[PDB]
């Protein structure tokens, strides 16, 4: 989904301070809330390479 | 890889689906009848063209050479149905066969591109920018304002209700339905703080601050900006 | 129609 | 180490000096050496001569005529490390004898003028500019000459171009209208062409269809008959055009211009466009575009033909050549002396602009010197170009080969057509031409692409600035040693062979031979062929030669391969790999990184500072050894000796290594084993895990300086100070400080602590009556100074070595108005491998470290060898990076036989004949094993059994010769150090080449609190030793929006941004445990609201019911 | 994830009424100290640290099992708006 | 429609215009000033013109001028832009330009903020991390923190008060 | 005090950016060179603008906040918050009326 | 013709120098020294002199100036306010007033009052205050005992209960 790899990439971080944008980020931003695709309803957090490798074998 | 000898493409991958949401006149313009009828077709050496005819109606095609014909002499063709290989273009079809149909064309003619490339993502997404293309009409009889006003659809529920109704006003508001590809159908927004906001920004101001416009923030860009 | 947009000077003169 | 070569292609021609296109492009446009004074024009020279002399005379009552003499230069006023250590400029003055003439003739004939002086260019190749080391990138461009392209604007016919190239010099196109006559251009001023067609002096009378005698459609030319009668009526009716429609009594104003001058020629006396335009078109030229001193009118040899040839297009097939623009024999490379030159052109334009001036406000006999002549237009035109110009650049010196690369890059863009048009996939695109001359891999990925380019091997450019390439002449299938350097037109004359062509002697072995014809490969019988390659070498850049097995490798992974080369950080431990190519040697030479001996000699004496050498003649030289000096990117270069006292030492032998360099071969890493296999997910997508034990024996480290400057300046506050005495509540916050405010050179500094020490008087001096108070309950001081003191900012800082004062002018400093003194700190750090550095090889497969696991966790080979590092097969099947698994396999046999190897690019070792040395390995590996007592391990056997099924070995050989079977495949049985267990299935393991990259400040590790703001806009602002924030653009702001985080965003764009008193009742409140409060309107909107105002636009929030709501709470409403 | 979302999630129309529910009780949980808990003793958040379990501080996580354990009633229009910030410091001193 | 028509010009207020002294005993200063000024010098002299009962050749000049010079205040280059005398022919930012952006725009961009709590940094796997978790550098946990962390700290007998924490972290 | 729901564009009147000034710019004079105090009447003035300390007149009789809210007899400059300086408008009256070039050059020209 | 107007005998002045500046070029060939500029310009001149008026010279820079990479970052983008106190500060100061009035709510009224006039409202009050002696009261010399007396029981108070301390940076 961030479709960050490691060469290199950098990612930001931010900090909700509020009570309340704590809990938007926390029930509706939170990564294993967010399994399903929004474009095509598919799951989107699956397994991906050495993960599949590895279950393939 | 060879393809290219000398005819007109189709356009294809990101500039085909950026022809589409603003479209916009296609490349190789398929040629499309206007008319439900059967296909006669005459020619020369020089000369080639297609009829369309009915009962009373009858509608000649005069085309180019370079045109592949998609349909047989004898053929029933429905309205708004290409005679012709190559897009389709939008206005032409939607004075043929109105809104639904454009509509319906816009949708698949975009998935059409995604899923060749094998990209899987909802019509309903498609769907939903594609409303906004006709978010619009324009009026061809007065109700209390002027002739042309390109001017949006769902100011309606009282304002085609105002003829001998509600309020009453004379004129009963009769109007021509239109697309507009994205970009046009941006800037044509209630909101002058978005609309200020894409291009041409001293022209809204302007026209805004004339009208004594009010913006009520309905959008998400407005009330951010704010 | 941008012809006599800069004239000042010839103007004055 | 003994070193096996591969391949058997003879070089017949070793590579060009590789830094010449910068070192001789400069020697021949300055000529301070060997020309001396009256002695060849080309350069600087050709510059002075064309604007001088300078003539402003009427031959009776004045006249003055300002002639040139001589050039001269040589006293650069200061050293070249005193250049860089006080922030100067290392260059020479510059003079010129010039003599001032009257029309009384005064024969007094002037002097010297320092009025200018000009940076002179490093051993290296590279210049110091006000301290920094910078390079001059040589840029492409559109040659001079006539080109005949298509019509974009219609689909039949073409126009012809004809083009010089001064800053003062005219475009010239020819067209046929849309309905058909003959466009023309000269600015963009339009109009029809015929008119010029009688100015010649030949009129339509005498050649119009006898020269264009095939001229069917001549319909364009003809016209005024009359008016092509008499020359002089000619040109009148035609200045026309040439507005504000000025009288024709000084008739010849334009035409004596487009004439000879300094202005219609393309190049001066032939040479460049007429080479071209004569093969384009006639023959003859007239000096360069048409003389005539004393005749009747005008010579025309110019529009003649280049008419007769758009006539020869707009034909069947005589001529009938459409202009590729993009062939090489078309562009050309200005290179820094022409690029200074043309730069000291608009100086002397300038010059002598201040010069005319001052006979209007000047008398005659009264300033017969340089009363006159002004420096500061040239002066500051040229300095203007070495440090403000796109081309002049930092330096780029991570490494040796970083600078070597550099010197080597060719732009398009500058004063040549740039990013806004950026012709996409046309320029940025490897033309046919390339081949040889440009390299099709080495470029920037991303949105530079194809238009910074790398100039390859073998290449170089001639004089008139066209790239040319070695070729060897082939005579009746015999291949003679006599080598020529072709152009790119020259070339496509030719049936050119490829050079792994089998040879038996100088005898073409084979049936049928590889060739290209103009671009074209085809297979030819050997008798057909004309000229042969030199070497795959010459195709590609010095980087990409660097790249074994690089013909395994698809071209997109080496070209992140050899950039990434650039970026290795200079190791303290460096090795040069294990399987080289070549070059890596030959690099380290040309790029002065080490210090080599000039003649054969003894070494006299060595210590780590420097070396003395008795020449066979009697000369000691001593060759100090320039010591852990500091790099424009902050890594270190130091040589180090290499050579003991009383050697014997041949000339060109080693003294010093450089910093890069493992005995004068280029060492730009570690080789180190390398197992290929994933590891538990910590090696997953590009990422790389490391054993603690390369850590131990320092096999990454790095020593890096950073440099602190600190200003004294004057105020209209008045003066602040360096000062020990800082105003505070610590002492052991001063301990290694004592140094009269400067830190001890020897101090280890962490982040936060003094650097220097520093006092301003502040605030406009007013202590707050509230702190007044506070302070009288302490005993009172309320000092006026304030603590400004440099800190080592956070993120770390290291061990002080060097600090460096420079003061109030006097010494030979010149300083910053309003500067008293600077003080520079340099911190060195020895920069362990750690978690977050990115390692790479030269296969551009590149990754972060992720994991560092204890020796006992790594994967080990059946004797207890551990390895190093553990590559994720994954990697590779999508990169289509073969190269990296060879090099391994070589490596593996390498490692074991106790020897590297030299495998040259397209022609090296080859599958067969690595697999012979990995059976002699076997032998080490294996083959003693039974010596010492030990026969296969019972997990040996496991692995095997699962091995067969696999295929990889044959069933019923034994276990022995299975496990050879597998060696040879260059897999061996791995045991999993947590298990003990082996690894189901044999293992790629092998001696990688791997480099660790530079770490650049913007991607060092960042995080904000809360900090300063930006004074006009009030937003996140980054400071000293305080960082700014992150950046929240409108894509960020719809991932918020599609999430439908309300709050979020708005705290994002107001208590985390703008909104002023937002942000401190948030940090309030925060501290005091009560949670945050809501955020009020933010800056941005009512700026915005204040600027529409300025433009008397009323905007008006309102409430439910539509009154005003104020947005600035009472402090904008009035009265 | 979170200790019962699913759950959460079907208790109210919208995903993000949940969010403004939680938020605004976390808000008051936090405003009246811990006070208004409707969480009995044994059944409190708890956290690790000097090695001793004190109540778990968060009160975004709090107002998540009170809400779980259906204690609590949320709704559009329920009581008037000032009747409220008054009515809440009587039982729970605002302090 | 006469309200198209000005006879006074607003003012922007200068805070955000300012005349910020830099280093060297030199100054930075909006351009919007020296616009600003040259239209008042204008108006002024016209006054004085007018006063004087000049002939009313030279206070069309004067009043032509003016008008340029409210244009160029207002949107400048929609007449040939008027451009620091020395410095070089670079125009004059007006108040239109400042605005949008004088790059047709509002898009292109030039568009977003900088953020209080933030940080950026290298990422590296995490294989053992469960999905809702993140590893976060600690050093760079606290700066994020701080002013809760601060907090804390004086909840527990590690600091008194907060300058006294805040000194600690330095 | 309450939400705000609108947000409307309209022309300004004369009389309404008269309206908004806080005094008009006479003098086309910045800040004086040697004391780098804004000069009177001018771009900068203190008087129209506002302090430039918190709560401090010009001349330097008030400060404190004591007296937030006071104009000073002497220096002729409210005693508030400094940050009113990017917030307070002015004005120039002009000697003869200008036109707003956006309603001449934004082509259909509204007034034409 | 100056953004920062300046007095005439001031344009005069350098109008003067920018023409000895030109002799001084090629009289001397390199560009003058200060010390070598102030002797051509007469008597009341010295080295400093010109320094700090070429100073007053020049432009002066525009804001809106871009950087380098010229379409997104201009020079005022840099510029940081140091005149508003940021989040930090702001909540230091506020605390400090508060922790001041907790100190000195112990004490006589009229003591309290004596340092609040003696500093704390506005004015240094070198002897101003020992005039009119709190407005009604003994003056002079019976005041600067009360301040000795005033200042001394806060430190009674503060060297035991540690809150003022951590201020002094
Ligand atoms: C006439 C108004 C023009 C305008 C944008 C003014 C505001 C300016 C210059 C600012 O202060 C702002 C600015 O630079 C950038 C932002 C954020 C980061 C992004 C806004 C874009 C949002 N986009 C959507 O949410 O899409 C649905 O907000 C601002 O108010
Ligand atoms: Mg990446
Ligand atoms: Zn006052």
């Amino acid at each position: 989904a961030f479709n960050a790899d490691f060469d290199g990439d950098q990612m930001a971080v931010h900090v909700p301070l509020s009570s309340f944008a704590q809990a938007e980020a926390r029930i509706q931003m939170l990564s294993a809330h967010n399994l399903l695709s929004p474009a095509s309803g598919e799951p989107l957090a699956k397994p991906s390479r050495d993960i599949i490798l590895g279950l393939y074998y | 890889t060879g393809g290219v000898a000398g005819a007109a493409d189709i356009t294809q991958g990101l500039p085909r689906v950026i022809e589409l949401f603003e479209a916009r006149r296609p490349k190789a313009k398929a040629v499309i009848s206007e008319i439900d009828g059967v296909v006669r077709i005459e020619e020369t050496e020089e000369k080639l063209s297609v009829f369309v005819e009915s009962e009373g109606f009858s509608k000649e095609y005069k085309l180019p050479k370079e045109a592949r014909l998609l349909v047989k002499d004898g053929d029933y063709v429905e309205a708004g149905q290409p005679l012709t290989r190559g897009a389709i273009d939008p206005h032409q079809l939607l004075e043929a066969k109105g809104p639904e149909a454009v509509e319906r064309y816009l949708v698949e003619e975009i998935q059409k591109v995604y899923r060749a490339q094998g990209v899987k993502l909802h019509d309903k997404h498609i769907e939903i920018v594609v409303r906004q293309m006709m978010k619009y009409v324009e009026v061809t009889d007065p109700g209390d304002s002027r002739l042309l006003e390109g001017q949006v659809l769902e100011k309606w529920d009282v304002e085609a209700l105002n003829e001998r109704l509600i309020a009453e006003g004379k004129t009963p508001v009769a109007w021509k339905p239109l697309l507009m590809g994205v970009t046009k159908s941006a800037l044509s927004t209630k909101s002058w703080l978005s609309a200020a906001s894409f291009q041409n920004t001293t022209h809204v101001l302007t026209e805004a601050a004339i009208a004594g416009k009010k913006d009520e923030l309905i959008g998400l860009k407005e009330n951010v900006i704010l | 129609p941008k012809i006599s947009t800069s004239d000042p000077v010839r103007q004055y003169l | 180490m003994e070193i096996k070569r591969f391949g058997r292609i003879r070089e017949v021609i070793p590579l060009p000096p590789l830094t010449e296109i910068q070192v001789e492009s400069y020697r021949r446009a300055l000529q301070a050496d060997v020309p001396p004074e009256k002695r060849e024009n080309v350069g600087i020279q050709a510059a002075f001569r064309e604007t001088f002399p300078i003539e402003e005379e009427d031959k009776g009552k004045g006249g003055l005529v300002l002639d040139f003499l001589e050039y001269r230069l040589g006293e650069p006023p200061f050293p070249q490390d005193e250049c860089r250590e006080k922030d100067l400029t290392y260059q020479a003055p510059l003079y010129a004898r010039l003599q001032l003439i009257h029309k009384d003739t005064g024969l007094i004939k002037e002097d010297e003028v320092f009025l200018g002086h000009i940076p002179l260019m490093t051993e290296d190749g590279s210049f110091i500019i006000n301290g920094a080391d910078r390079v001059i990138v040589s840029q492409i461009h559109r040659s001079p000459g006539v080109y005949f392209t298509p019509d974009p604007a219609r689909p039949g016919r073409y126009i012809a171009s004809i083009i010089p190239l001064p800053k003062r010099g005219p475009w010239i196109d020819l067209e046929v209208e849309p309905n058909g006559v003959v466009s023309m251009k000269v600015n963009k001023r339009k109009f029809p062409l015929v008119l010029l067609l009688r100015v010649l002096g030949y009129d339509q009378e005498t050649l119009a269809r006898e020269l264009g005698a095939y001229g069917e459609l001549v319909q364009g030319l003809m016209d005024e008959s009359v008016f092509a009668m008499r020359p002089e009526e000619a040109l009148i009716r035609l200045f026309t055009l040439l507005r504000p429609g000025d009288p024709p009594k000084r008739d010849k104003a334009v035409a004596y211009v487009y004439g000879l001058i300094a202005d219609p020629r393309r190049y001066d006396l032939g040479e460049a466009g007429r080479y071209k335009a004569e093969e384009k078109l006639g023959i003859r030229l007239s000096g360069r575009t048409l003389a005539r001193f004393e005749d009747g009118e005008f010579k025309d040899e110019v529009f003649l033909p280049t008419l007769r040839y758009l006539f020869a297009l707009t034909a069947g097939v005589p001529g009938h050549e459409v202009d590729d623009i993009d062939h090489l024999g078309n562009r050309r490379i200005r290179t820094v002396g022409e690029l200074m030159t043309d730069q000291f052109r608009v100086g002397l334009a300038r010059l002598a602009r201040g010069v005319r001036e001052r006979m209007l406000m000047g008398s005659e006999d009264s300033l017969t010197p340089a009363k006159l002549v002004n420096s500061r237009p040239l002066e500051a035109a040229i300095r203007e170009f070495f440090s403000r110009s796109q081309l002049s650049q930092f330096k780029d010196e991570t490494n040796p080969l970083s600078s070597l690369r550099h010197k080597r890059r060719i732009s398009a863009l500058g004063p040549g057509g740039l990013t806004r048009e950026r012709a996409g996939f046309d320029v940025r695109d490897v033309h046919r031409t390339h081949y040889g001359r440009i390299c099709p891999v080495e470029t920037p990925e991303g949105a530079n692409i194809g238009l910074i380019t790398s100039l390859a091997a073998y290449a170089r450019v001639d004089e008139l600035g066209f790239i040319r390439t070695p070729y060897r002449r082939v005579v009746g299938g015999v291949v003679t040693d006599e080598v020529v350097y072709m152009t790119a037109t020259e070339e496509d004359r030719y049936t050119i062979a490829q050079a792994n062509t089998p040879l038996e002697g100088n005898r073409i072995a084979a049936e049928r031979v590889v060739a290209r014809r103009k671009g074209e490969p085809v297979i030819v019988s050997p008798e057909e062929v004309e000229f042969m390659d030199v070497s795959p070498k010459q195709v590609f850049s010095v980087n990409t030669n660097l790249i074994p097995f690089l013909e395994h490798d698809d071209a997109n992974r080496a070209l992140m391969g050899s950039n990434m080369q650039t970026q290795a950080v200079p190791l303290i431990r460096a090795q040069a790999p294990v399987v080289m190519t070549g070059l890596e040697e030959r690099v380290v030479r040309d790029s002065l990184a080490a210090l080599y001996a000039e003649e054969d000699g003894e070494v006299a004496k060595v210590d780590g500072n420097r070396i003395v050498v008795r020449y066979e003649d009697g000369r000691l030289v001593e060759y100090p050894l320039r010591r852990f000096y500091r790099s424009n990117q902050g890594t270190a270069l130091d040589q180090r000796p290499r050579v003991v006292v009383g050697q014997r030492v041949r000339k060109g032998d080693l003294l010093a290594d450089g910093p890069a360099s493992e005995n004068g071969f280029l060492a730009l890493g570690q080789n180190v084993l390398v197992a290929i296999m994933p590891f538990d997910g910590y090696n997953f997508e590009d990422a790389i895990v490391i054993s603690e034990e390369l850590l131990k024996r320092d096999f990454y480290t790095s020593i890096h300086i950073e440099r602190y400057e600190i200003e004294a300046r004057d105020t209209k506050l008045g003066p602040e100070r360096i000062t020990r005495d800082i105003p505070h509540l610590s002492e052991a916050a001063l301990r290694d400080l004592d140094e009269e405010g400067v830190v001890r050179i020897g101090a280890e500094v962490k982040p936060g602590d003094i650097l220097v020490g520093r006092t301003s008087f502040k605030g406009e001096s007013e202590p707050t009556p509230e702190e007044r108070l506070l302070r009288s309950i302490f005993g009172e001081k309320a000092r006026d100074v304030k603590d400004t003191s440099l800190r080592v900012p956070p993120g770390e800082g290291g061990i002080v070595v060097r600090t460096v004062r420079l003061r109030r002018g006097d010494p030979g400093v010149e300083l910053k108005p309003g500067v008293r003194e600077v003080v520079r700190v340099y911190v060195a750090q020895k920069r362990k491998l750690q978690v977050g550095d990115k390692l790479a090889n030269r296969h551009g497969n590149k990754g972060v470290v992720a994991k560092i696991l204890p020796v006992e966790d790594m994967p080990h080979l059946p004797d207890g060898t551990p390895v190093d590092v553990i590559l994720n097969p994954l990697g590779v099947p999508s990169r289509m990076n073969l190269g990296q698994i060879l090099e391994t396999h070589l490596g593996l046999a390498g490692y074991f036989l106790g020897q590297r190897y030299i495998s040259p690019i397209f022609d090296g070792a080859k599958e067969p004949e690595i697999k012979e040395l990995l059976a002699q390995a076997f032998e080490v590996y294996f083959g003693k094993r039974k010596g010492e007592g030990f026969g296969v391990d019972k997990r040996e056997v496991e692995v095997l059994r699962r091995a067969e099924k696999l295929g990889l070995v044959t069933p019923g050989k034994t276990p022995e010769e299975q496990l050879k079977e597998l060696f040879l495949q260059g897999k061996v049985v791995l045991y999993d150090g947590r298990t003990g267990e082996p690894i189901e299935g044999p293992i790629v393991v092998g001696q990688m080449f791997i480099m660790k990259l530079y770490h650049m400040v913007e991607d060092k590790m960042h995080a904000r609190s809360t900090g300063p703001y930006s004074l006009i806009t009030q937003q996140p602002l980054g400071g000293k030793a305080q960082f700014g924030g992150q950046r929240f653009g409108e894509m960020e702001v719809w991932a918020l929006e599609a999430y439908g985080a309300a709050h979020t965003l708005q705290e994002m764009l107001t208590l985390k941004s703008d909104d002023i008193e937002g942000r401190n009742a948030a940090y309030e409140a925060i501290i005091k445990g009560e949670d945050v409060p809501e955020p009020s309107v933010p800056e941005s909107f009512r700026v915005l609201v204040k600027e529409l105002q300025a433009l008397a636009l009323d905007v008006q929030t309102l409430d439910e019911k539509d009154n005003p709501v104020d947005i600035f709470e009472g402090l904008a409403s009035k009265r | 994830a979170e200790p019962g979302i699913d759950k959460l999630f079907g208790m109210v129309d919208s995903k993000y009424r949940l969010t403004v529910v939680v938020a605004k009780r976390a808000q008051q949980l936090l405003r009246h100290g811990f006070k208004n808990t409707v969480l009995e003793p044994e059944e409190r958040p708890k956290m690790q640290t000097l090695e001793g379990l004190f109540d778990d501080p968060n009160a975004e996580t709090w107002a998540m099992k009170e809400l779980l354990t259906g204690r609590l009633v949320f709704g559009e229009n329920l009581v008037p708006e000032d009747r409220l910030q008054k009515e809440m410091e009587r039982i729970y001193p605002g302090e | 429609p006469e309200w198209m028509i000005l006879e006074a010009v607003p003012v922007l207020p200068p805070d955000l215009r300012p005349m910020v002294q830099v280093d060297g005993g030199r100054f930075a200063t909006s351009d919007l000033n020296d616009l600003y000024r040259r239209l008042i010098n204008r108006n002024n002299r016209l006054k004085k013109l007018l006063a004087q009962g000049a002939p009313e050749i030279i206070i069309r000049n004067e009043k032509r001028m003016l008008q340029e010079a409210v244009d160029a205040l207002l949107d400048n280059g929609r007449r040939g832009a008027p451009v620091t005398n020395p410095g070089s022919d670079r125009p004059l930012r007006s108040l239109t330009d400042i605005l949008s952006g004088k790059q047709g725009r509002f898009r292109q961009n030039l568009l977003g903020k900088r953020v209080d709590y933030s940080g950026r940094s290298v990422i590296v796997v995490g294989p053992q991390l469960k999905l809702h978790q993140c590893g976060l550098p600690k050093r760079m946990a606290l700066e994020l923190f701080k002013p809760f962390l601060l907090k804390k700290m004086e909840e527990k007998g590690i600091a008194p008060n907060v300058k006294a924490a805040r000194r600690m972290l330095e | 005090k309450k939400e705000v729901r609108k947000v409307r564009i309209a022309l300004a009147s004369p009389e309404k950016i008269r309206s908004w000034s806080y005094g008009e710019v006479e003098k086309p004079e910045t800040i004086n060179y040697r004391t780098l105090k804004p000069e009177r009447d001018g771009l900068f003035d203190e008087r129209i603008f506002g302090p430039i300390k918190d709560y401090e007149c010009a001349c330097g009789k008030y400060k404190r906040q004591r007296f937030e809210g006071k104009v000073c007899e002497r220096c002729g400059v409210e005693v508030t918050k400094s940050i009113v300086r990017r917030y307070r408008m002015g004005h120039i009256e002009l000697a003869t009326p200008a036109a707003h070039i956006w309603f001449v050059k934004d082509v259909p020209s509204k007034i034409g | 013709a100056r953004t920062i107007r300046i007095p005439v005998h001031m344009v005069e002045t350098i109008n003067k120098l920018s023409r000895t500046a030109r002799q001084l070029q090629q009289e001397l060939g390199r560009e003058p020294t200060y010390e070598e500029i102030a002797e051509a310009m007469g008597p009341g001149w010295d080295a400093k002199r010109v320094e700090e008026t070429l100073k007053i010279a020049q432009e002066p820079v525009s804001l809106e100036t871009p950087i380098g990479d010229e379409k997104d970052s201009f020079y005022g983008d840099f510029i940081p306010d140091e005149h508003l106190p940021s989040p930090v500060d702001a909540a230091t100061q506020s605390l400090l007033s508060e922790e001041l009035e907790k100190a000195l709510s112990k004490l006589s009224e009229r003591e309290a009052m004596v340092l609040k006039l003696r500093k704390g409202l506005i004015d240094g009050r070198e002897h101003t205050l020992e005039e009119v002696g709190a407005f009604f009261g003994v003056t002079r010399e019976r005041i600067r005992q009360i301040e000795n007396k005033a200042l001394r029981k806060l430190k009674y108070h503060e060297s035991r209960t540690r809150k003022l301390r951590d201020f002094l940076d």
